[PDB]
RNA sequence: UGGUGGCGAUAGCGAAGAGGUCACACCCGUUCCCAUACCGAACACGGAAGUUAAGCUCUUCAGCGCCGAUGGUAGUCGGGGGUUUCCCCCUGUGAGAGUAGGACGCCGCCAA
RNA sequence: GGGCGGUCGCCUCCUAAAAGGUAACGGAGGCGCCCAAAGGUUCCCUCAGAAUGGUUGGAAAUCAUUCGCAGAGUGUAAAGGCACAAGGGAGCUUGACUGCGAGACCUACAAGUCGAGCAGGGACGAAAGUCGGGCUUAGUGAUCCGGUGGUUCCGCAUGGAAGGGCCAUCGCUCAACGGAUAAAAGCUACCCCGGG
RNA sequence: AGUCUUGGAGGUAGAGCACUGAUUGGACUAGAAUUCAGUCAAACUCCGAAUGCCAAUGACU
């Protein structure tokens, strides 16, 4: 039981209020823990990214569901 | 106003960033003295290194 | 294994490639008068360092007056610029 | 019940399309008495056009939704199916106003 | 009063009153448009006799759920000290649980 | 200490000190795939189990009733995710696509990952729009070498052909998975020799 | 680079419990499903903490 698989790179890519160019890696995670926000699409591995250049913000939805958004500069 | 700052210990043996904060104050020899106007940023440094530096208010 | 023994080789090579001498259109801007500009005078004064198969003229730059040109080939953009100053393109 | 079902259907259709970026949405309300219609946005809520009567003899009055939309006539508006299947009077209320100068 | 909304159920569920000229619902059928692992139940459809009994609406209840302190704690981020399969001080931000309490909703847009 | 055994790639958790990275001959488990459908799209749909009425009928396969906030399910193992459903039911289809790609993620490199948007042509729906394979992450290999095709380039004095280039495509358990050659066992100490 | 200013994560044990579990105390009683709740969880999860690193926009050095 000493065998161990490589840990895929998963985590945060950007912070709050950061000039992000469009199509840049944001938040990539398995499944769907963080829902998409304004100007945010999805990929094959459910990765969050940006479409238009601008700042990034953080928020939530209901009682236990966060989401990301990107406002135009 | 103004604030006088003097070393009382040395940075040798102390951990990493506490060397860097007392370098940015302007101190690099023990028992040196520098004058700085008061601030919230400068006062925040002194709470990081308080056992090292004793503060002298005029 | 080193990197160059993982990159595959790239087609083949031609046994006879014809590479003519090329001169910026800007090489005729420093000459006396466009007349009988034969490659055996290009090679004597030395604007071309060596005549090989043929002398090709490139259309990079601006021409000045008319000058008789004798070249193996011609670029299409190079063809009009001598034909605009008042030069002849005899191939 | 029927109402709840229709609402859910609309939501499902609202969850995909919004459109409201000066190409607004146009909703249909179908009651047992008569058919109501509203143009409305998402964040705005302003009703630039609202038509109602108050089979498709009511859709002759349902043709008025573009005849009211004639006053403005400014960008295309996406049609909302609601919880109603594009079959009957709801489907005959889209083309009717489409010919009067609305691009949808 | 209806439509579509905006806010993290403080919206909720539960319990009782109010109701309807209009609103809206049931209620009347399948003539076709369209319907069912089966069916005018639904989706449709075309019609206004009607009870409102429900849905919906207005008004009450701390029943359930939810939201939530203040203070003290605990473990530590500096620094210190002893008896160290560990323990104790001083400047540091400070929970959870628990209670006081919040609360049976607010805030837009038209339409009639 | 040499010997006996195992293991040498990829995936999820556990150690791994609350995220990138992180050890041990530390602890748990999986895989060398499957499926034209378990796919794309259009539109509907809510569930497991409890508790009654019996024709088979068992403490249990079904059967209509009161109920259920997920006790269900999703090709596969886990965790992360999900009932505005990705999960059920049908209509309809082959986008399981051609040329690409602003950028970013990862980090010695080689690779690997996601991708808005554009064009050519479609599918699907009234439309907006969605579609460059499966809820997400595993199911694979170098150059080298030969094989089957599409063809233009070249083709040694001139034409051809021969042969190679350039695209589509096959053969690797190379499994000691960044792959010493196509090919390869013990053996002996009085042992030769550099080392504890 | 250093400090403070503001909004941006993580479930480590301070932990106790709906879900999973180790259990038994007691079960329901056909001692298997499961009832009131005591326990412990490296592979248990409705809650928020102390530094950093992502930035940010300012300040001062």
């Amino acid at each position: 039981n000493g065998r161990d698989s490589e840990a895929k790179r998963l985590g945060a890519k950007r912070a709050d209020g950061q000039f992000v160019t469009g199509g840049s890696i944001l938040y990539r995670q398995r499944g769907t823990k963080i829902y998409p926000g304004e100007n945010v699409g999805r990929g094959g591995d459910d990765t969050l990214f940006a479409k238009i250049d601008g700042t990034v913000k953080f928020e939530r939805f209901g009682r236990d569901r966060k989401k990301v958004s990107v406002y135009p500069v | 106003a103004k604030l006088e700052i003097t070393l009382k210990r040395s940075v040798i043996g102390r951990p990493e960033d506490q060397r860097v904060t007392v370098r940015t104050l302007g101190l690099k020899k023990t028992n040196q003295t520098v004058v700085h106007e008061d601030n919230a940023a400068i006062r925040g440094m002194i709470n990081k290194v308080s056992h090292l530096v004793s503060v002298k208010e005029q | 294994m080193p990197l160059f023994q993982r990159l595959p080789k790239r087609g083949f090579t031609n046994i006879n490639r014809k590479e003519y001498a090329v001169v910026n259109l800007d090489k005729l801007n420093g000459f006396a008068e466009g007349t009988e500009v034969t490659p055996e005078l290009l090679l004597e004064t030395g604007v071309i360092s060596k005549l090989n198969a043929g002398v090709k003229i490139l259309g990079n730059g601006k021409l000045e007056k008319k000058l008789t040109v004798k070249a193996n080939k011609f670029s299409a953009s190079a063809k009009e610029a001598v034909e605009a100053a008042g030069g002849t393109a005899e191939v | 019940s029927k109402n709840a079902a229709r609402l859910k259907r609309h939501a499902r259709v609202r969850a995909k399309l919004s459109g409201t970026a000066e190409r607004p949405r146009l909703n249909v309300f179908r009651s047992n008495k008569h058919i109501y219609a509203q143009i409305i946005d998402d964040v705005n809520g302003v009703t630039l056009a609202s038509a109602s009567t108050l089979t498709s003899a009511a859709t002759k009055v349902g043709e008025l939704v573009a005849k009211r939309a004639a006053e403005k006539g400014i960008s295309d508006v996406v049609f909302d199916r609601g919880g109603y299947l594009y079959h009957g009077r709801v489907k005959a209320l889209a083309d009717a106003a489409r010919e009067a100068g609305l691009k949808f």
